[PDB]
């Protein structure tokens, strides 16, 4: 609880009550998820880090073009 | 380390290194290709010069 108080006072300038968070979370449906992902995640840049036996790792460009579909 | 192609200049690097790449390629090909070609060209001329003279030594009066 103390970590939640302090972290929120620095980030938001206040503590959000539990009821407010639950009210904001309640009105998010599938059409709002689609809107936000289309704006920020669709056809976007990616960064990658890796370690170990990586002979079969995809190309960066393969990962970059997997952020969109050609169907639809 | 690799950078995304959407965040690179991709035509300027070709011309930035043009003179070095052209020197390497043209220097490699000079002796092996050009020197036999000049000899073949010369033989083509000598051949055509002897054909003409041989026609006049047999048909012209
Ligand atoms: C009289 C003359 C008349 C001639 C007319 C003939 C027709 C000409 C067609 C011209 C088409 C030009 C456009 C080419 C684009 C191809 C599609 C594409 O974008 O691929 C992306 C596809 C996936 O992209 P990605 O970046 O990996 O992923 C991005 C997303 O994350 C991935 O997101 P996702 O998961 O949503 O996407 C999955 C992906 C699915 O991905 C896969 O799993 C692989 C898809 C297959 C490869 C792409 C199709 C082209 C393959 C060429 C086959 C030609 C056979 C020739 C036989 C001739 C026999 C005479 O979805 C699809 O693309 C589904 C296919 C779409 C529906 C079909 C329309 C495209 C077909 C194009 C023509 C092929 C059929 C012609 C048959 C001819 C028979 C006579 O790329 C690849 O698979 C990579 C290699 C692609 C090579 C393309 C070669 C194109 C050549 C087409 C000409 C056909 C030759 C006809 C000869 C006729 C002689 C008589
Ligand atoms: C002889 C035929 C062959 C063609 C002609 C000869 C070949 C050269 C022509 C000139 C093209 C190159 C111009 C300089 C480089 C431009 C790019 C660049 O980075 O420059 C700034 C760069 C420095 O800038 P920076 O600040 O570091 O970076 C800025 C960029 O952000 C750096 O970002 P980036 O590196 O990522 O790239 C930037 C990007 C962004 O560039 C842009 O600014 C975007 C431009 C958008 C348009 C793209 C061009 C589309 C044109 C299509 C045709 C017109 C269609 C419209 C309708 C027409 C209706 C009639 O650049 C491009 O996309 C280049 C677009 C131009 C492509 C070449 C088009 C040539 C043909 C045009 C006519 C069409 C063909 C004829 C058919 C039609 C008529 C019958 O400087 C250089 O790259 C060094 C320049 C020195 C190189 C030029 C050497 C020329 C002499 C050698 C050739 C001599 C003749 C052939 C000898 C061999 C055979 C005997």
């Amino acid at each position: 609880v103390a970590e939640d108080i302090g972290r929120q006072m620095l980030a938001y300038g206040r503590r959000m009550p539990l009821a407010e968070f639950l009210k904001r979370l309640e009105v998010i449906d599938a059409e709002e998820v689609k809107r936000v992902a289309w704006k920020y995640l669709h056809d976007a840049e990616v960064a990658v880090a890796g370690l170990g036996p990586l002979f079969g790792m995809p190309q960066l460009i393969n990962l970059r073009r997997a952020t969109f579909w050609l169907r639809y | 380390q690799t950078i995304s192609p959407y965040q690179l200049k991709f035509i300027y690097p070709f011309w930035h290194t043009f003179f070095a790449r052209c020197w390497c390629k043209c220097s490699a090909y000079a002796w092996p290709w050009v020197w036999p070609g000049l000899i073949t060209f010369g033989l083509v001329k000598k051949m055509n010069h002897d054909v003409e003279e041989d026609i006049r030594d047999h048909y012209w009066y």
